[PDB]
């Protein structure tokens, strides 16, 4: 039977992202903003329930649970034409007032209080599912409230069901603009420690590249968070195409994920989108553009410490393309060596051709999104780690944790995390050797 | 085809006082009045009077001098250009199937009455838990068999009725002309129950079917034995209280309690019969289990994957398989 | 189903079937097969091989439909479906055993290599053979009106797919079958050892032995492809990007 | 003979829900609000001589009686245009004021006071019918008035007529909130003890899950008692649907209850209905959705470490279906193994096919109502027992039971009720295991 995933929108940024992705899913499935089936937009031969459940009157009530200590975000999301799509009992409401206020320690500690409540709600949601394939979580490591909450939740979930897939979509901090939170590098490091030690798969979502692309790549001066979220939701909609729309092979999320992660430590993945959205079309050129760090939504430089080579690349293709163009593009790129391989390169760019949804306005016969693992993302970690180290060597911004009891005895955990992340980076540098 | 239910239910309700009498002691004169008054009682009175006049009760010799449950029958005479079909050969099969379903429904109602008796008695044995233990085992075995019979009979009912009526209706509706109407109708209606439901294998299984039916009568007898035992204990308590009357009989109650010091020997005698009752219940339970398993293996190996599926409905959670 | 346009059925088909495929036939419950089939819709002797199963599929045609598609075509479809079944079950065996968290056990590269190899084989074979062959058959039939010519078109398409796929070399002979057999033995032993531990020296020795067997079979199959089939799959292949 | 069922409307909530049920029946049968036949009520097949008795003027007068300790609800029901449905002999006007203060002791004592003033009416309604299958008693265990009255009346009827089916519609108070009557759990416990002692088949009606479905499946921010009663009346009237089709099976309430009940103490049945709305479905979808713990009207506690076996599973399917669909749906659900049964007495999943009334406006192909004997409700009982225990630990609000001297003399009645409930819960626990034959 089909396997579904529970969506986890944490923090203000995570909740906004989740709402946008829910709207995108509603558009993709052609369902009513109340979630009822349409007589004009719901007749396709496909599976419209991969993250939902159909009601008797054909409401696809979503697998949506939103956790944010800021009740304003929850109230605003409720004030939507799509509030009739969600299950009201699938959303907890925070009654702590302002919440953690973007502090990792505060959110991490407060997640312990509703720990039983959140486990109860997730178990209640999972019980209804016949085959829950795993967990999916969207949040921001920058939002300290969400950062600590997600750390606590990942710990609790790994404690709860080791048997379910742990896939996460982490909104990385904007590096185009330094956050007003000074302990923000600390929060990010603590979250990345939790991801490394608990998260089965991590897809990098850098706000730096998002900001740069929105301000520049979408020919709009606005770095607005709303436009960033819209483009992110577009990316996520592209991500779930071969799952929502029945393909031929790798129609299982496990087969997709396991192909890119060779080690239970290297679970950091990068993404790209094509075509960029504000003459003739060829298969090769779309991914050649995807091979340029201009349409890539990850703000990672190309500094050289070790050889940075893509371990394995997968491309999802939206629209019809003859396999001959696919194969010729593959061969030409491999002659061009546009994707470096590990000294024992085990796989090339595997292609995934997916049927396009007729319920959306057809504007791209060729649209593709990039999936890869590439050690250069370790630089952004280093970019943060050096940020942490400078933050660490300041001997400052620990009074916030000292006010709480999460970090009022020893900050050694902050060091242990920095250690593990460092190990991760080194391992990335060791992969190509 | 016993679609009415309430018609048939009240029919057998009124026949119980009669068919218990020996077949010799019966009178179709009163039976026809029973039939007509029941029809006037039930919803069949709201149906066409032509079909009503087409019905008729008969006394169909089945046993020499046995209970009238066997010899009772209905004829539903139809003659002439009205239902020229059936050649008085298909109606024979219809009558045989009527007898089969009549026995099945009778034993169903037997089971229902026994469970009703159990529920009635249980609120009276809650002061004597020693009989409660054996009533527990009695009820557990009774429910076992009652669920099994209910399931099998409902399954066969759904199968036969749905297949027969659906196919007949659709085929006659789709058949353009009378030759096909008559031929397909009669052939299918005959074939469904004649050979599909009847053969040497069918009678071989009917053997154990009737065996467990008589097991039903046996368990009813055990039930009535335990019921007379419950009445005995009830009258023991009643005489206890009547002779006591809370010391307003005084010397009477004193001597009554002095005697019931001896009469507690009667309570001990009931206690000793309790293991006898438990043993006689357990032996019947085991024999019923054995015959049930033999029937199950027999039919499972025999044929008709559908009935095997019915059996798996019966054997849900795997209590069979030796 | 025969050309595998619905794997959502396939997933639970696979969850259920190996509960009995490990057992001899006539010692099982055929009914369950159809019980799952109805579930699904909810969501010369060298010309027949000796590795054919007694039966693993069921479909029926009608009198007009029988006029076109023969039993032999159905048998060929069933054989190709059995090949795909083998490939897929090996694939998701590897997928299932893959899940782990967090050293000296090693062998991650071996499993990743074998997984990539089998994935590439499945994808390339299925695409290359069925997609264009099926589409061209469709076009030929749509362009034709001679029923005898229609039958010729279908026969040609079936024979071409026969000359392709697993029997792209009818004298390979099922060396990839030996590869997948040793692969499944490795997966089973790995699950044995994981269940036991949930010695390791023997575990690593077995890992080395299985890597040697896999490399030997891989080299043999690469040689067979390079000699003659078609190296387009070998083109995808370039474990190692390179040759010996 | 067509056995009847007598309806007992008790308490404010029980009277409300009883009226909802009776209006639902009137709608189903297609009769006028006055109880006179219509041109589209008597030309069908539905048997209306089971809950309504036919008059000499085509008046299907309901076989129901209206009892209350406060006449205001009686007057409100009279104001309805369905007062013409009932006879005045079928209606008793409360001679008490303010009900019983929602006290079990007060309602029980007042029912004792009105012993014969109700006995005469009940005997009249009984002997007015040839044969009765049993009794149906709409009530709220939360309302202490109706709770005590129903306890008294159940005792009286069980003593006087030990020959009928005893069914009650026990409104279970919300566990979502604590009411001002903090002695409500004891009252419910007493009522529950009476049910254990007297009742034979309990369809549990928890207000918590009703609220939940109303908020979600009816999409209301704040459900009202009236809309809840409407929906519950609809769902409960769906039950008797098989009883209205005399064309397939005997389908008599006594037998249907007996087909699942193992013991007169284990006589508690769950509820669950589809569809719930403020589209296209096959048989397999019916039980497939029923297996989901989303459409149940009976909720349990927070227990996940104790296995619970569905003792008996039945489903009424109203709508046009095919026998092959049911035959395959059963086998498919069984093979998917979405249910369990007692290992020693393993059973199956009974189905009841039936077809819709023409006078029922149909907008759906199928409608499913589940009847499950299951172990989860013990948790709710535990939820109550704990609620009782702590309250009995607090020994609070016992002056309410000291108003009536029967409980002022001794609170041992509460203790015996608690003991009986504990025994029943242990019985359920044992039933979870194969050793139940020994117990």
């Amino acid at each position: 039977m089909p396997r579904e995933i529970i969506t986890l929108q944490l923090g203000q940024c995570g909740n906004q992202i989740g709402f946008e992705f829910w709207k995108q899913l509603c558009a993709e499935h052609g369902i009513s903003p109340e979630g009822i089936v349409e007589e004009f937009a719901t007749e396709g031969t496909d599976r419209k329930d991969v993250f939902f459940y159909q009601a008797d009157d054909e409401h696809y009530i979503p697998r949506a649970v939103l956790l944010d200590l800021e009740p304003r975000v929850i109230h605003s999301i409720l004030n939507s034409p799509y509030a009739k799509l969600y299950n009201p009992e699938n959303i907890y409401l925070s009654e702590h007032g302002g919440g953690a206020g973007n502090n990792w320690a505060s959110g991490f500690s407060q997640g312990e209080k509703i720990h039983e409540d959140i486990f109860d709600i997730i178990d209640r949601e999972a019980d209804g599912s016949d085959s829950l394939e795993g967990f999916v979580l969207c949040h921001s490591i920058a939002g300290g409230t969400g950062s600590g909450l997600g750390s606590y939740l990942l710990e609790r979930l790994n404690d709860r069901y080791p048997k379910k897939l742990v896939q996460t979509y982490s909104v990385f901090p904007n590096q185009d603009e330094m956050s007003d939170v000074v302990v923000q590098p600390y929060n990010s490091l603590l979250t990345l420690k939790r991801l490394t030690q608990n998260a089965d798969c991590v897809v990098v979502l850098d706000n730096t590249a998002l900001n740069r692309i929105a301000t520049d790549r979408l020919h709009i001066q606005n770095p607005s968070f709303s436009q960033i979220n819209q483009l992110v939701s577009t990316i996520m909609s592209a991500s779930t195409t071969t799952l929502r729309y029945p393909g031929y092979m790798n129609n299982d999320l496990i087969g997709l994920i396991a192909s890119l992660i060779p080690t239970p430590r290297l679970h950091f993945l990068m993404t790209g989108y094509t075509p960029l959205t504000t003459r003739k079309t060829t298969v090769l050129d779309v991914m050649r553009r995807l091979l340029q760090p201009k349409n890539v939504m990850v703000s990672t430089g190309r500094d050289r410490q070790t050889n940075h080579c893509y371990i394995a690349i997968l491309n999802i293709i939206q629209g019809e393309v003859d396999p001959t163009q696919v194969h010729k593009s593959l061969q030409r790129i491999r002659e061009r060596k546009l994707a470096n391989f590990i000294p024992w390169g085990p796989a090339s760019i595997q292609v995934a051709l997916s049927r396009k949804s007729p319920y959306l306005p057809s504007a791209h016969r060729v649209s593709g999104l990039m999936m890869a693992n590439h050690t250069s993302i370790s630089s952004l970690f280093e970019s943060s780690c050096q940020q942490y180290d400078k933050l660490r060597k300041r001997e400052a911004f620990l009074e916030q944790f000292r006010k709480e009891d999460i970090f009022k005895e020893n900050f050694d955990e902050l060091d242990r995390s920095r250690e593990v992340v460092q190990e991760l980076i080194d391992e990335y540098h060791a992969a190509t050797r | 085809l016993l679609g009415q239910g309430d018609f048939i239910r009240h029919l057998m309700d009124l026949l119980k006082p009669e068919l218990v009498r020996p077949a010799t002691t019966l009178y179709q004169h009163n039976l026809t009045g029973i039939l007509e008054t029941a029809v006037r009682a039930t919803n069949a009175q709201f149906d066409s009077p032509e079909i009503l006049k087409r019905l008729d009760v008969r006394l169909l010799e089945v046993s020499p001098g046995d209970t009238g449950w066997d010899v009772f029958s209905l004829d539903y005479h139809v003659d002439g250009p009205i239902a020229t079909v059936f050649t008085r050969e298909c109606m024979s099969h219809y009558l045989r199937a009527f007898n089969f379903l009549w026995r099945a429904k009778r034993v169903e109602y037997i089971l229902t009455d026994i469970r009703k008796g159990h529920m009635c008695n249980a609120r009276l044995l809650r002061s004597m838990p020693e009989f409660s233990g054996v009533l527990h085992h009695c009820h557990i075995l009774a429910s076992e068999m009652v669920h099994f019979i209910h399931q099998m009979q409902y399954y066969v009912t759904f199968e036969v009725l749905e297949c027969s009526w659906d196919e007949l209706w659709n085929r006659v509706q789709r058949a353009q002309d009378l030759d096909h109407i008559i031929a397909a109708h009669e052939a299918f209606l005959g074939t469904v129950i004649s050979r599909c439901l009847l053969d040497s294998d069918s009678r071989a299984l009917l053997n154990q079917l009737r065996a467990v039916f008589d097991q039903i009568i046996e368990l009813q007898n055990t039930q009535d034995a335990i019921y007379r035992a419950a009445l005995e204990e009830l009258q023991r308590r009643l005489q206890f209280e009547e002779k006591k009357k809370q010391r307003e009989a005084e010397g009477q109650w004193g001597v009554s309690a002095a005697e019931e010091e001896q009469e507690k020997r009667r309570v001990q005698e009931f206690q000793e019969s309790i293991p006898k009752m438990c043993s006689q219940l357990r032996i019947l339970t085991h024999f019923y289990q054995g015959v049930v398993q033999q029937f199950l293996v027999s039919l499972t190996t025999s044929s008709d994957e559908s009935l095997r599926f019915l059996s798996f409905r019966l054997d849900f959670n795997e209590h069979y398989r030796a | 189903y025969f050309l595998m346009d619905q794997g959502d059925f396939f997933v639970h088909f696979m969850d259920l079937t190996e509960e009995e495929l490990k057992k001899p036939v006539d010692d099982i419950t055929p009914t369950r097969l159809e019980a799952l089939l109805e579930l699904a819709l909810r969501m010369p002797t060298e010309l027949t091989l000796s590795g054919l199963e007694a039966f693993s599929f069921d479909y029926v045609v009608t009198w007009p439909l029988s006029l076109i598609i023969n039993r032999k075509a159905l048998t060929r479809y069933q054989m190709l479906f059995r090949h795909m079944f083998y490939c897929k079950h090996v694939e998701r065996q590897l997928c299932s055993v893959w899940i782990s968290n967090k050293w000296f056990a090693g062998a991650f590269t071996l499993r990743q290599r074998m997984l990539n190899f089998v994935q590439n084989i499945q994808s390339y074979m299925m695409f290359e053979v069925m997609e264009p062959t099926w589409h061209v058959l469709e076009q030929n039939l749509r362009s034709a009106s001679n029923i005898d010519d229609v039958l010729g078109h279908h026969a040609s398409f079936l024979d071409n797919c026969l000359k392709d796929c697993m029997l792209t070399n009818p004298e390979l002979l099922r060396v990839f079958s030996k590869l997948m057999s040793v692969c499944v033995m490795f997966t089973n032993c790995l699950q044995r050892f994981t269940q036991s531990m949930k010695l390791a020296s023997s575990f690593e020795a077995t890992i080395t032995k299985f890597d040697k067997n896999f490399s030997a079979h891989l080299l043999d199959l690469l040689a067979r492809l390079s000699i003659y089939s078609m190296a387009s799959v070998i083109s995808r292949l370039d474990e190692r990007l390179e040759r010996l």
